[PDB]
């Protein structure tokens, strides 16, 4: 019996759950805080 | 009367209170030009701040503002 | 323990690799344990099993 690991790698990775929560934290941030510094710019604008 | 250039209007805003849940609110607060702070470094995180504002607006019509300050 | 060996009972500790090697450490310790209880008696007061 064969077993074929097609991971890609990514067992190498230390604590795979943790870095994914963190990526993701990462994005969400990121993308929250552009889209929230976006709309209030425009009402400060549209305000003005 | 239509003589604009001598109205002027001081107003003490109502005191705001605002708690900072998120850095989400820290992010919208540092875009903020006029929000500015002696410490740039101070942790803004789970605190509440009150603003103390007073505007001072000149007017250029009925509508618009000439000239408007808020400090 | 000698140099270089696996005691029959140890403790394995789980490596960044993710797999579970004998670790000196953790079975020196639980052989301790096991001494302890095997001469002084372990105690499990207070202990809802």
């Amino acid at each position: 019996p064969v077993m074929a690991d097609l991971n890609g790698g990514l067992q190498f990775v230390p604590e795979l759950k943790e870095f994914t929560a963190k990526l993701r934290k990462e994005l969400v941030e990121t993308s929250e805080v552009r889209k929230a510094v976006s709309i209030e710019t425009a009402l400060e604008h549209k305000v003005v | 009367y239509t003589d604009f250039e001598n109205t002027f209007q001081k107003t003490v805003e109502p005191v705001y209170q605002m708690h900072i849940k998120t850095s989400k609110d820290i992010a919208v607060l540092r875009s903020k030009e006029w929000f500015q702070l002696d410490d740039e470094d101070f942790d803004l995180l789970n605190k509440t701040l009150t603003f103390e504002t007073e505007t001072e607006v000149t007017f250029k019509n009925a509508n618009i503002f000439s000239s408007v300050k808020c400090f | 323990i000698p140099r270089e060996t696996i005691p029959f009972l140890h403790l394995r500790k789980k490596t960044p690799a993710g797999d579970w090697k004998y670790d000196r450490q953790l079975s020196s310790l639980f052989l301790d344990g096991l001494e302890k209880a095997a001469f002084n008696g372990v105690t499990f007061k207070d202990k809802y099993v």
